[PDB]
């Protein structure tokens, strides 16, 4: 896994790679690692895929109920508090390395929540297996108050570094750019590696494994 | 709206069982508490119902904490229950936060307990009203009164029981804010003796106490010599009034 | 059958015990008025101390739910204190759970829901107190809300509770018909003169409590005797 | 208490539920009309003075991005029921990552009302609900009753003059209506019983179509009122 | 936005001083945000109503209709009715009234509005009667009566039956005008009949 | 982690390094170890970041509610007592040392050190964290009664700089915070304002 | 019509109110407005007079609890 996020001038940009490895084999190639917490809040997930998915889903539902009650746009502080408190309740056993990021009334915010519940409110964060390479890229070429396109390119470069220099990292790069007005969900942003371009067709003939039984059932429409 | 439960409002919006608890409160003998400038002095007109009891056999003055003492009036069983509740509140406060409970906070907590009991019909309001008194160097001398409805109000001089109005007039005839505890003790004894109704109750004992700077913010029963001097002052005052 | 407990619906609706809770609120004996200006929210309340033995510093119906939210309570004082403690607990829990100060509307919604539970269940009684919350919302400005023992929590531009609730509401209605854009002094004066006119009393600085929240200073402040006297003297001079 | 306060009368009727129905019928008028491409829930939001800020307590509340809900009866009971409906919708979404069907939401809110009719120390909800929804590609209008019974309606009215509103809807309603026309019909039905000039603020309306349920702003309600005057 | 407001008060000042300049500025605004355009259309329509000019305001209808319906407010029936009523309280017998009303009715049919369509058809039969096209008035009125009988409101019904009564009084003598008037009176007896309608009946 | 809190007449000054390592990798380079509790009380956290943050939030909630109830500013001793109750009750669950320090009107200028285990003891100056040891002797040598405001600031900066420079698990910037009558004033020594030795 | 009102009255605002008041009540409102005018020694009744008279006469406002609706 390789998730990252960075806060630029007008908002934030999150970026995840796309791969899920069940063990040491590529189980998925297009796993969506960026989860919808709120119209203005998205959370990249790493670690146990089901655990992150269900944690983000539960907090998204809680925040939807909270927003319906309040009549106001939810806040990244609320999202971070919910995530951290629940992850602390489950004694780090709810393994979900999260990069939460949103744009509420009080500007853009980006937190990095760890499985044990510890949180960090940093301008740029990276988590997952490729976190080291992504943070290398960020520490290498990050400056405060970036613009939309350069922040997009920075996060793309970081996630690409993770993908290439880390095993078990994604194939494509997904981004989510959140501002006071727009919520672009670029999926995929790029495809650094597409496929090996298989050679000519090598299929067998029409009919090569006969059957022991046949039970065609013409079910009604 | 009947008056058989605290969960029922009268057609007038008046919970009647709380008023009946107050009616039970204004049947005990009397209890005054005067907040001097450097302490609080409690006095109780402890009616010795029979000569068979020992002096101090029905103590209506309890030490809720090192620095807090309460004087109760009404049902002694309910008063003892509330004293135990206040004692455990003070102990819990000290154990959790690490310092002596402020009297205002303790009074608020106990009053909210009394309100918890006056809310529902599964229980009944406490049939006793009490006064809390404390002195601290950093918070002055504080006196509060809490009634069956759970109404905690601070006072400079308060009276509960039968002759609360008479005790209130006698207390109003004082410059409490500028006196010292050593003299407010004599004044309290005088007030107890004045408000006492000899022909109606006859037998009578005076139970005093104070918490002040002279006690280092600690609630204690009045020493025997001081109590005797105050009682003599009250007797001579009554004699002079008669003459 | 039973207008003795809430959960009966006397046979046209008419929750009689809730109506009796409102009657208790009136029976409390005091009156409170709340107004909101362009940038300020003010709550005045009559202050009665008929003993000279009472501390007169503990006789207060103005409470601080949190540093930025104040309230004035009317009706039974024990129930008022209980609901104030509940409001403080709810505000603190909201801050701990969501990470930002509870809005006044949400706080009144919480207490109104609790009162609704009291009216829904038969074991309890609807505690007879009226709460008026004051605060500065980050976007809606000086929010002023009022919760009642039935669970109603409508937000108001200017409201009142107590024995003279109707007359205070009528006076504030007349005032808000015209030029409701009130400065801080204008709104404080409006509240004070509303209470004075309704009670037919010339207010000394002693027998009133004033609580204020302003956008510039969004901290619930209980004005001191000196400030109340300054406002009253200005009112008398004008 | 644990003993039910809603019991059968010697005539085999639940007088407690009947009295809850009376409380509902004494509530503010509300109308729900399902058009060919959406639904409209209108309601009377008349305050007792201009002091009442008619922007804090909303008479029509959304429960999901495709379900809205208005009521007639007790405001606090409506509040608790809308909160419970929101929680039920969120639970349904969490279990099945799919917005709760309107039929299921009304079924579960009706079950809540029924269990408050049956339970021991409680009172039947003094509100009747008018859920509207756009699950699938069809509009749904459901009325849930204090008894816990839910009826699917082409168009209905509940409140003070609900019988008159229902007669008016029968006369004026056709299956071929379109959302902007059903809004006209709903506001006209409310006017049929409204006592006074119908301002854009003392009334509230919420539509529900493919885009999802949304409470029309006072500006849009003003435009509709001007077109209907 | 700020420029729009500034030119709005400029148009108000020119309304106060010399209305023509304000009207020209309003046309400039319309040619030139959706709220600004619709508002300015409203004021300039009112100004043309006051000044008595009809061809310009009809051209305004022709121009706006497409943009009016497309830009926003599918409830643009507001503006359509407003401008038609501006015409039709500024009655001038310019001939273009019938075409404008038919165009608006067809637009309402396209939008699927029904009460707007029926109100426009009622006042269209009024226009046909006022322009002496009695046969067309009678046919449209009969269709509108058949619609409004099944969609019971009784008010536009009474108005349409009164218009049919007047048309028959003008054309087919009074064995049919009397019957139409009787129908109008009977229908009116079952509703309040606001003072205008009651006076028209009487 | 390196944290210090030293007392002076009329207030206190807290200081902390800004490093947070998940092993040999710095998860956070600019961590904010200092955490305000109510208005003047601050806690320097050390050990498990999750446990420290959770206990800090819980104590903040408890102390805010307590201060609202009392209508008075909370005592530094009261805040330290809350921290000590929580830590001592959940010793085995929590791995978190803390340094409470602040000012209150009653006995202003207080520093309590609640190490892991949950024992509350007042001190003139308190040290904590992984890098504590490397400077604890130095601070014992260099401390003297009567420190003034700026001299305490310099002492804290020097001690934290030494701990950061000699400790692998400590580094980054030095965040200082002086609390007194006027209030709390924060500051950061980034790269050169950090004192250097040799 | 029998009284002499100032041209600023605009009785429509009073008519369009949600009060169940009889013709006797309307006569009382007008009569009290005239009485206030006489009190202030004026022979023309003002909107002030009508406002005060209406508030003095139609004082039925009481109860109507808001939670029933």
């Amino acid at each position: 896994t390789t998730i990252a996020g960075v806060v630029y001038k007008d908002g934030i940009v999150l970026g995840a790679d796309t791969r899920a490895t069940e063990g040491m084999v590529v189980a998925d190639k297009n796993c969506s690692k960026i989860h919808f917490i709120s119209p203005n809040i998205y959370c990249c997930g790493a670690g146990t895929a089901a655990d992150t998915d269900m944690t983000t889903q539960l907090i998204s539902s809680n925040l939807e109920l909270h927003s319906l009650s309040t009549g106001r746009l939810p806040r990244v502080v609320t999202a971070n508090r919910m995530l951290k408190q629940m992850l602390f309740r489950y004694q780090g056993y709810i393994g979900a390395a999260l990069v939460l990021g949103g744009v509420d009334v009080t500007g853009p915010h980006l937190y990095s929540i760890y499985p044990h519940g510890s949180t960090d409110k940093l301008p740029y964060v990276t988590m997952g297996s490729g976190s080291l390479a992504a943070m290398a890229v960020f520490e290498d070429k990050f400056r405060p108050d970036m613009e939309e396109e350069e922040a997009k390119n920075l996060v793309s470069e970081a996630i690409a570094a993770g993908i290439f220099n880390d095993l078990g990292s994604g194939s494509n790069i997904d981004l989510c750019v959140i501002s006071k007005n727009k919520l672009d969900f670029l999926r995929p942003y790029t495809v650094p590696n597409k496929k090996g371009t298989r050679l000519g067709r090598y299929r067998c003939e029409k009919g090569t494994t006969a059957v022991l039984t046949e039970k065609i059932t013409p079910l009604e429409i | 709206g009947y008056d058989l439960s605290a969960s029922t409002f009268s057609p007038d919006g008046r919970v009647f069982q709380v008023e009946y608890a107050m009616k039970a409160v204004e049947n005990s003998s009397t209890a005054i508490g005067i907040r001097c400038k450097d302490g609080v002095v409690f006095g109780v007109e402890k009616l010795v119902l029979s000569k068979l009891y020992e002096e101090g056999s029905n103590k209506r003055l309890f030490n809720v904490d090192r620095h807090v003492g309460m004087a109760v009036a009404g049902l002694l069983a309910d008063a003892r229950s509330l004293a135990d509740i206040a004692r455990e509140e003070a102990s819990n406060f000290r154990s959790n936060f690490g310092y002596n409970i402020p009297l205002k906070h303790l009074a608020d907590r106990v009053a909210m307990y009394v309100h918890a009991y006056t809310l529902y019909s599964a229980v009944r309001p406490f049939g006793c009203s009490f006064m809390l008194g404390s002195y601290s160097v950093n918070d002055g001398a504080q006196l509060y009164m809490i009634d069956p409805s759970g109404v905690s109000y601070g006072y400079w001089g308060c009276a509960i029981g039968k002759a609360r109005q008479a005790a209130k007039t006698e207390i109003e005839k004082l410059q409490m804010k500028e006196m010292t505890c050593r003299d407010i003790v004599k004044e309290v004894a005088k007030i107890i003796y004045i408000v006492h109704d000899e022909v109606k109750d006859k037998a009578f004992e005076l139970e005093l106490s104070w918490v002040g700077e002279l006690t280092n913010g600690r609630h204690e029963i009045v020493p025997k010599d001081i109590r005797e001097e105050a009682e003599k002052y009250a007797k001579e005052s009554l004699k002079e009034e008669d003459e | 059958g039973f207008d003795r407990h809430i959960t009966i619906f006397s046979p046209e609706g008419r929750l009689y015990q809730v109506e009796y809770a409102f009657k208790a609120i009136n029976q409390g004996g005091l009156t409170s008025v709340a107004v909101r200006g362009k940038d300020c929210a003010v709550i005045v309340t009559q202050k009665k101390v008929p003993d000279k033995l009472l501390d007169s510093s503990t006789v207060t119906h103005l409470f601080k739910i949190t540093e930025n939210i104040g309230c004035v309570m009317t009706g039974m004082t024990a129930d008022s204190r209980s609901q104030v403690q509940r409001a403080r607990y709810e505000a603190a829990n909201w801050k701990y759970k969501y990470g930002y100060e509870i809005p006044v509307d949400m706080l009144c919604k919480r207490i109104a829901d609790i009162s609704q539970v009291y009216t829904q269940n038969a074991e309890m009684r609807p505690l007879g107190c009226c709460m008026i919350l004051i605060g500065i919302d980050e976007e809606q400005g000086p929010q002023v809300y009022k919760c009642d023992p039935a669970g109603y929590y409508c937000g108001f531009k200017a409201t009142a509770a107590g024995v003279k609730q109707t007359e205070s509401t009528s006076f504030l209605e007349k005032k808000v018909k015209k030029k409701f854009d009130w400065t801080f002094e204008q709104t404080v004066e409006t509240a004070i003169t509303c209470l004075s006119t309704v009670l037919s009393i010339d207010f000394k600085p002693s027998e009133i409590e004033v609580g204020v929240v302003t956008v510039e200073n969004p901290k619930f402040r209980i004005l001191t005797e000196a400030e109340i006297d300054a406002h009253l003297v200005a009112l008398a001079e004008r | 208490y644990s003993f039910s306060l809603t019991t059968f009368s010697p005539s085999g009727k639940l007088v407690q539920i009947e009295y809850a129905l009376a409380a509902v019928a004494g509530g503010a008028p509300s109308v729900g009309i399902k058009a060919a491409n959406g639904v409209v829930l209108a309601t009377e939001k008349k305050q007792k003075s201009i002091l009442y800020d008619e922007r804090s307590v909303h008479k029509v509340e959304p429960i999901t991005k495709h379900i809205g809900l208005v009521y007639s009866g007790m405001g606090p009971d409506y509040r608790v029921l809308v909160h419970r409906a929101r929680k039920l919708a969120q639970q349904y979404y969490l279990v099945y990552q799919e917005p709760i069907p309107t039929a299921q939401l009304v079924q579960r809110v009706a079950s809540v009302m029924q269990e408050y009719t049956q339970s021991g120390g409680v009172r039947p909800f003094g509100v009747s609900l008018l859920i509207c929804g756009w699950n699938e590609g069809r509009p749904y209008l459901f009325q849930s009753d204090p008894s816990g019974a839910y009826f699917a309606w082409k168009a209905t009215a509940m409140g003070k003059n609900y019988v008159n509103g229902k007669t008016f809807l029968e006369k004026r309603y056709n299956e071929d209506l379109e959302l902007e026309d059903a809004i006209h019909t709903a506001i006209l039905t409310l006017k049929e019983s409204f006592e006074g000039q119908m301002t854009e603020d003392n009334i509230e309306v919420g539509i529900c179509n493919e885009a999802g349920f949304r409470r029309l702003t006072p500006t849009e309600v003003k435009d509709y009122l001007a077109a209907i005057a | 936005a700020a420029a729009a407001v500034v030119e709005f008060q400029r148009a108000q000042s020119l309304l106060s001083t010399d209305r023509e300049a304000s009207i020209d500025i309003l046309h400039s605004i319309v040619k030139r945000a959706v709220q600004v355009k619709e508002q300015s259309i409203l004021e300039l329509g009112s100004l043309l109503a006051k000044t008595g000019q009809a061809a310009e305001l009809g051209g305004l209808l022709k121009y706006v209709r497409p943009f009016l319906n497309s830009i926003s407010k599918a409830k643009a029936a507001r503006l359509v009715r407003s401008l038609l009523d501006l015409f039709l309280d500024m009655e001038a017998a310019t001939g273009q009234e019938v075409e404008l009303c038919l165009e608006c009715i067809e637009w309402a049919k396209s939008e699927k509005r029904t009460f707007l369509r029926q109100a426009l058809e009622a006042r269209l039969v009024s226009l046909y009667f006022d322009t002496k096209r009695y046969q067309e008035a009678l046919h449209l009125g009969s269709q509108l009566l058949r619609e409004l009988k099944k969609m019971d409101d009784k008010a536009l019904l009474v108005e349409v039956q009164l218009l049919e009564s007047k048309t028959y009084h003008a054309l087919s003598n009074l064995p049919k005008a009397r019957a139409a008037l009787t129908s109008a009176r009977t229908t009116a007896n079952a509703i309040y009949c606001p003072p205008k309608l009651q006076a028209t009946l009487d | 982690t390196t944290i210090m809190a030293v007392q002076f007449d009329g207030g206190v000054v807290l200081g902390a390094d800004s490093r947070t390592t998940t092993g040999s990798y710095i998860a956070n380079r600019v961590t904010d170890k200092l955490t305000p509790i109510h208005d003047r009380i601050f806690c320097c956290r050390s050990g498990s970041a999750a446990d420290t943050q959770a206990v800090a939030d819980a104590v903040t909630y408890q102390l805010g509610f307590h201060s609202i109830e009392l209508n008075e500013p909370p005592l530094v001793h009261t805040a330290a007592s809350l921290f000590k109750e929580m830590c001592y009750r959940y010793r085995e669950d929590l791995m978190a040392g803390i340094i409470i320090a602040g000012w209150d009107p009653q006995e202003g200028g207080q520093v309590y050190s609640v190490p892991m285990g949950g024992m509350m003891v007042r001190q003139s100056f308190a040290i904590g964290g992984s890098g504590s040891s490397y400077i604890y002797g130095y601070v014992d040598a260099t401390y003297r009664e009567g420190m003034t405001k700026e001299e305490c600031l310099q002492f804290t900066a020097n001690a934290l700089a030494l701990a950061m420079e000699r400790d692998g698990s400590s580094g980054g910037v030095i965040r200082l915070a002086a609390i007194a009558e006027s209030g709390v004033e924060r500051q950061v020594l980034l790269g050169d304002q950090i004192p250097k030795f040799a | 019509s029998k009284m002499n009102l100032s041209e600023e009255v605009d009785l429509e605002d009073y008519v369009a109110r949600p009060d169940k008041i009889s013709g006797a009540d309307i006569n009382s409102i007008c009569q009290e407005s005239g009485m206030l005018a006489v009190r202030e020694n004026r022979y023309i009744v003002l909107a002030k007079d009508f406002e005060k008279a209406y508030k003095t006469v139609i004082k039925k406002d009481e109860q109507e609890h808001e939670f029933y609706k």
